[PDB]
């Protein structure tokens, strides 16, 4: 047992192993210890994959890097490409033209919506929704619930819900349950009534059909999804109105706007209402676990400047909050060697001195797969990992030595803090949060005949429910922002500016003989940075610190826990052998393990 | 009639192939999962985790012995004693070999499973190895690309389920029905190539007229895929239509064939 960050860690209880953690991207192992009453008192995050992209990049052309690092992840597809071209542009002092800026912003906001909505329905929902309970639902009462949860959603008839229920019935009655096989159906951890389950399963299927439409925005500007193309100096999708011969003409821009308008309807009518409704019902059940580090320490680099290269205009303004003090946002500088640092004390890597954290411009990725003396099992057959030693392929990022949570929740807490200090660029997220708190506390309870509650945002946001809510609100805000970006792009083109690439420094003969750069992105899961050193036209060092690296990190030199481990602490389990609560909270971070390890 | 079980394993990967699969418009991935296959194991989508997830593999392999499909996304690493990819506390290669032994057919999804893709690019720190170099005694269909086109992935599944056969393969084990053409054969910019009409700098007048991308490093002339005709995301675009050269992403070792922006020699 030891105390850290206000958590009393104790490994004396019953050990539970979850390997694999499913409904994530990539490979994770989780172990917990539970006390005599099935309460988690210790949690261990193990990243169970590594590929070594940082090693592979050495000696290659900086102009090619975006395509290599894009393949860190096909779920957060393109955010690494964006970080990479930003890092190279930063190193070489390249300013991209306005149309390239706006097209990159539209592609980024398209990824946010697609990634968030697919996460919630296809990965997260089965932690809240019992599909077998959906089979017991009354189609008429499901119709009535749908009209209360989202009056504007046109797909609400008893007949519609009956037809979906009948397809689920036929599927289950076949005895081939496929993705539902060996599920935790009927666990007391599930609290939704049958009608809410059937509504959610219906929206799971709606989202699966619609998500493929949203990414056609990537296909227009970037050729394909997954893995759209980027370019150092701008975008490849040259503009010609008068013209079908150019990648981008008015017909292609009209097509993009049609896709954006569909996204805005989905976020407003399906996704946000479902998360408000499910959040309200789990709040009513008292399930406010999973706050972890969100109650104290949150970080984001800040993103979406409404004026390009002007960080004061970030529409998701960033920084760092410590100790739950929302009255003080510290500025975060990705260039400062004393701010972002990575430890490998408890990671399968080696440094000269593992008592220190390296800033990514000085970063080192040398693998060291070695298990501690207290391991149960062998090097190739682990029964119980030894978290006192090296236990993960994830490095341990810290900010000025502090363990931070990153992600949509971090950005929404930071936006709220900024708005309260008088930042007008954060007005929309503040409005969404106050609207959401009123719906969860008052409006939805009144509509469902449940008691009204008086939770503050300070109380509601640092929770697994709050983390899930912030992701849905961020999806909505990103759809609204890209709608504005589309108008600005078309207006700029119509005013006569058709430029899409700055090629002044394309040829490496023009480059300084050495340079360093950093590119940051508010990626779907939180704060992304790429740090590059260039020498004689080649990559000298390339280090990535990725959002799930922050959240999924193992303990640092001081033994401080990361966001995943903190979030699981002090959570009761209905059945320690069914990881329902573990999955619900881990999934609320939207873990991307290929991202975390790269 | 039972729907053929699919056990979809994930090794070292980025999950682009799983994402591409659900972009399919014809057929819908929804209809494939509910009505065509039984997707019984898939880390991305499955309800069960940990012990409950791993218990599915033995159940399906017993009940459907020699009558399930093994689909592999990603690849096994041979370095770090295989523990640069751990599933259930054991090397991924042990899971791959176990599930492969009683499969009717093996699909190598994407360039990772087919050839190695980005993790196998020099200097391949994990010794990431394609499936067909580990599983040498089972019929394997390679579906390369980073990722493959959505309709190519669902087209392979549809053929295999309709006919209970692997489609005709080329010498490299790729389905001829999707990989018989080079990008350059039917690329809509080919008339520009034939006239010596090329982009020389990004966003030059030639780029705005959709001139050929050969001199910007397009690897279409040496790359077999359906991108020029089938195209991407229900035929919306492809790399070249949106203004970037083909980087050769369906070809073995495309990461180590020089800069994406260096033109091919001997036009
Ligand atoms: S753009 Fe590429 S594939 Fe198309 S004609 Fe030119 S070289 Fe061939
Ligand atoms: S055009 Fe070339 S790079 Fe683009 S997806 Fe097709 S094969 Fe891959
Ligand atoms: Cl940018
Ligand atoms: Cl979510
Ligand atoms: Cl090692
Ligand atoms: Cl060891
Ligand atoms: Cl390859
Ligand atoms: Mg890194
Ligand atoms: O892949």
């Amino acid at each position: 047992a030891y105390a850290t960050q206000g958590f009393n860690l104790d490994d004396r209880g019953r050990r539970i192993v979850v390997d694999p953690v499913t409904r994530i991207e990539g490979h994770m192992r989780c172990e917990v210890n539970v006390d005599a009453n099935n309460v988690i008192r210790n949690a261990v995050s193990t990243g169970t994959m590594w590929r070594g992209l940082e090693v592979i990049l050495k000696g290659r052309d900086p102009r090619d890097a975006w395509a290599f690092v894009e393949r860190i992840c096909g779920v957060c597809t393109g955010c690494h490409a964006l970080a990479s071209v930003r890092a190279v542009e930063n190193a070489l002092d390249i300013r991209i033209p306005k149309n390239a800026h706006l097209i990159r912003e539209i592609m980024a906001k398209t990824l946010q919506v697609h990634d968030h909505a697919v996460h919630f329905y296809h990965l997260h929902a089965l932690d809240w929704v019992d599909v077998m309970s959906a089979l017991k639902a009354d189609p008429k009462r499901t119709s009535e619930l749908q009209q209360l949860v989202s009056p504007a959603h046109p797909l609400s008839s008893a007949g519609y819900f009956r037809d979906i229920q009948n397809r689920l019935k036929r599927f289950v009655e076949s005895g081939q349950l496929g993705p539902f096989m060996n599920g935790y159906w009927g666990s007391k951890a599930y609290v939704l009534p049958p009608e809410a389950n059937l509504m959610a399963v219906t929206h799971y299927l709606e989202a699966l059909d619609l998500q493929k439409e949203w990414v056609k925005i990537h296909t227009i500007f970037g050729g394909k999804n997954p893995h759209p193309n980027y370019l150092v100096g701008g975008v490849p999708c040259a503009i010609n109105l008068d013209a079908a011969s150019a990648p981008v003409n008015m017909e292609r821009l009209s097509f993009v706007k049609a896709r954006i308008d569909e996204i805005i309807e989905f976020n407003k009518n399906v996704y946000v209402p479902d998360v408000l409704a499910i959040g309200t019902l789990y709040k009513q059940a008292g399930w406010l676990y999973g706050g972890g580090l969100a109650a104290t320490n949150v970080l984001d680099y800040g993103e979406y400047p409404n004026v390009a290269y002007n960080k004061s205009t970030d529409q998701l303004p960033g920084g760092a909050i410590l100790n739950g003090n929302w009255d003080e946002v510290f500025p975060v500088d990705p260039r400062d060697s004393q701010q972002v640092q990575e430890f490998v004390s408890h990671s399968w890597y080696k440094y000269a001195d593992e008592s220190v954290g390296l800033h990514p411009w000085d970063g080192v990725t040398e693998p060291n797969y070695v298990l501690g003396a207290n391991t149960k099992g062998t090097r190739t057959r682990i029964e119980q990992i030894d978290e006192s030693a090296k236990y993960s392929w994830i490095k341990s990022p810290r900010w000025r030595g502090h363990a931070m949570e990153v992600g949509p929740l971090s950005r929404y807490i930071l936006a709220y803090a900024h708005a309260r200090s008088g930042n007008k660029y954060a007005e929309r997220p503040k409005e969404q949060l106050e609207y959401s708190a009123q719906m969860i506390n008052s409006a939805i309870p009144k509509a469902l005949g449940l008691p009204e509650t008086q939770y503050t945002l300070k109380q509601l946001l640092p929770s697994t429910i709050g983390r899930t809510l912030a992701r849905a609100l961020e999806s909505q805000y990103c759809g609204e922002m890209m709608h504005s970006d589309w108008h600005d792009l078309v207006a700029n083109i119509r005013a006569g500016d058709t430029a899409t690439a700055n090629v002044d420094k394309w040829d490496p003969a023009t480059w300084p003989l050495q340079a360093k750069g950093v590119g940051t992105v508010a990626a779907p899961r939180g704060a992304l940075g790429h740090w590059i050193r260039i020498k004689d036209g080649r990559i000298e060092n390339y280090q990535c610190v990725v959002p799930t690296t922050w959240n999924g990190s193992p303990r640092d030199y001081k033994g401080q826990i990361g966001a995943f481990e903190a979030s699981l602490m002090n959570t009761p389990m209905v059945n320690p052998e069914q990881p329902v609560e573990i999955l619900r909270t881990l999934h609320s971070f939207d873990p991307c393990l290929a991202c975390s390890t790269h | 009639k039972p729907r053929t079980p699919v056990l979809w394993l994930h090794g070292l990967e980025c999950t682009c192939c799983s994402e591409s699969f659900i972009r399919s418009a014809h057929p819908l991935a929804k209809d494939v999962v509910l009505s065509m296959i039984s997707l019984d194991y898939d880390d991305t989508l499955m309800a069960a985790a940990g012990h409950q997830a791993e218990a599915i593999l033995e159940e399906i392999m017993t009940k459907y012995k020699g009558n399930y499909i093994l689909a592999v996304e990603g690849n096994p690493p041979l370095n770090q004693d295989g523990m640069s990819c751990i599933i259930g506390g054991r090397p991924f290669i042990e899971q791959l070999k176990y599930v492969a032994k009683d499969a009717k057919a093996i699909i190598s999804w994407g360039s990772c499973a087919s050839w190695g893709c980005v993790q196998a690019a020099k200097p391949n720190p994990t010794q990431a190895t394609p499936v067909h170099k580990v599983i040498t005694d089972k019929p394997i269909i390679k579906v390369p690309g980073c990722p493959p086109i959505a309709e190519v992935m669902t087209g392979v599944i549809t053929y295999m389920l309709t006919f209970d056969r692997i489609p005709e393969l080329d010498r490299q084990g790729r389905p001829k029905m999707f990989y018989s053409q080079r990008i350059h054969d039917k690329c809509y910019r080919r008339p520009h190539f034939d006239a010596g009409q090329f982009v020389e700098e990004w966003d030059d007048e030639s780029a705005r007229k959709g001139f050929c991308l050969y001199k910007m490093g397009c690897k279409g002339p040496t790359t077999y895929n359906a991108c020029s005709t089938t195209r991407w995301n229900e035929g919306t675009s492809f790399c070249i239509q949106s203004g970037h050269g083909c980087i050769g992403c369906s070809e073995d070792g495309f990461w180590d064939k020089g800069s994406f922006y260096d033109r091919l020699t001997g036009i």
